[PDB]
């Protein structure tokens, strides 16, 4: 529930 | 489980707003948040995300550098500080609670509206449209920003009424018409009175409409 | 960015009928992280299956989600009246967060032809120099209509503006204003006022005209 999914360095 | 929206209303392009989500029935630090908006007659679009902690936020290319997402946890509450703000940020604001990393989105708030506009905040006319089944109705005119809601007869009247989604005029200004089809045998003996309310400006009038003379 | 495409655009269809709602992916999409959404107008949207195929608590079971990879589906049974809305797909798979641009699904009803009604501007409205002229077209079906303004047999380009209604809750049906702005000097030069409608309901075009006085 607490963190979204990404790519490194995502702004 | 709930959450609640504030801060829209009217801003001049250019300007700031800030608006809050505030978080009920629920541990608020232990979720990712969201805000999505959606423009009047539009989709949806992801504005900007926050992890629980509050140590990484996200945008989307459209935002990034002109609006901040943040969180207080003490106080259950969600920020979003738009600035720099532009005509195609016009939109309901809603913040959403990710669920589960967040696979969706399982709570939203009522929505908030934000205009961004140079035009002034205006309140309406309100004349007749006369009856001639019958029909009559009013016509709310030159008012600025959205929304306005018109009732007839207090609530009472609700059979037959169809209110217009308001349109932008040349003018810069809205215009929309509330209308109902009565009995004809009706006329000139059970009255109705149109109650619009136009919030943005405090203004609230109760138009009797009746067949002209 | 993972761009949702959702088809059809819309879907005409009659209550007990199996809605089919497409959202293909520009790249794989893990399953888990795909949602969909229902949104009736004026509210937030309601989320209805998480990872692609489970349903949110409330749901009924007449909806269901299906798919991986780049396509995805989520199928309505039987439709029912409370169900005409428009759904969302949405992937949190990877930043930044995308929406589908949405399927709007409209209740199929029979061809009904519109009750026209012609408004002259109130007095009230002729003492602030602008006269407003309104045409109603009330409670038709299908949506498309078109409708022809004649001031003394001219016709008039550009000066009008049209709203439509949703359709409507008991009969699923649309209405339609069209209002014509002319200044009062223009207003009182002219006689005969006239809306003509074309729709499929009608065997031939209706007029609705007024002489000013
Ligand atoms: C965001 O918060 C979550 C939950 O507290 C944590 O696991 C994650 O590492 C944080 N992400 C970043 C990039 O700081």
């Amino acid at each position: 529930d607490a963190e979204f999914r990404h790519d490194s360095g995502y702004e | 489980v709930e959450l609640v929206e504030s801060g829209g209303g009217l801003v001049q392009p250019g300007g700031s707003l800030r608006l809050s989500c505030a978080a009920s029935g629920f541990t608020f630090s232990s979720y990712a948040m969201s805000w999505v908006r959606q423009a009047p007659g539009k989709g949806l679009e992801w504005v900007s995300a926050i992890n629980a902690s509050g140590t990484r936020t996200y945008y989307a290319d459209s935002v990034k550098g002109r609006f901040t997402i943040s969180r207080d946890n003490s106080k259950n509450t969600l920020y979003l500080q738009m600035n720099s703000l532009r005509a195609e940020d016009t939109a309901v604001y809603y913040c959403a609670r990710g669920k589960g990393y967040v696979r969706y989105f399982d709570v939203w708030g009522q929505g908030t509206l934000v205009t961004v506009s140079s035009a002034s905040t205006k309140g309406p006319s309100v004349f007749p449209l006369a009856p001639s089944t019958a029909a009559l109705g009013c016509l709310v005119k030159d008012y600025f920003p959205e929304p306005v809601t018109v009732s007839w007869n207090s609530g009472a009247l609700t059979s037959g009424v169809h209110t217009f989604p308001a349109v932008l005029q040349s003018s810069g200004l809205y215009s929309l018409s509330s209308v109902v089809t009565v009995p004809s045998s009706s006329l000139g003996t059970q009255t109705y009175i149109c109650n619009v309310n136009h919030k943005p400006s405090n203004t609230k009038v109760d138009k009797k409409v009746e067949p002209k003379s | 960015d993972i761009v949702l495409t959702q088809s059809p655009a819309t879907l005409s269809l009659s209550p007990g009928e199996r809605a089919t709602l497409s959202c293909r992916a520009s790249q794989s999409v893990s399953s888990s992280y795909l949602a969909w959404y229902q949104q009736k107008p004026g509210q937030a949207p309601r989320l209805l299956i998480y990872g692609a195929s489970s349903r949110a608590t409330g749901v009924p079971a007449r909806f269901s989600g299906s798919g991986s990879g780049t396509d995805f589906t989520l199928t309505i049974s039987s439709l029912e009246p409370e169900d005409f809305a428009t759904y969302y797909c949405l992937q949190i798979y990877n930043m930044p967060i995308t929406f589908g641009q949405g399927t709007k699904v409209e209740i199929k009803r029979t061809v009904a032809a519109p009750s026209v009604f012609i408004f002259p501007p109130s007095d009230e409205q002729l003492k602030s120099g602008t006269a407003s002229v309104v045409c109603l077209l009330n409670n038709f079906y299908p949506r498309e209509a078109k409708v022809q303004w004649k001031v003394d047999n001219a016709l008039q380009s550009g000066n009008s503006q049209e709203s439509v209604t949703e359709q409507d809750s008991k009969d699923s049906t649309y209405s339609l204003s069209s209002t014509l702005t002319l200044s009062k000097a223009d207003y009182e030069k002219h006689k005969v006022y006239a809306c003509e409608v074309t729709h499929q309901g009608l065997s031939s075009p209706v007029t609705k005209s007024f002489n000013r006085g």
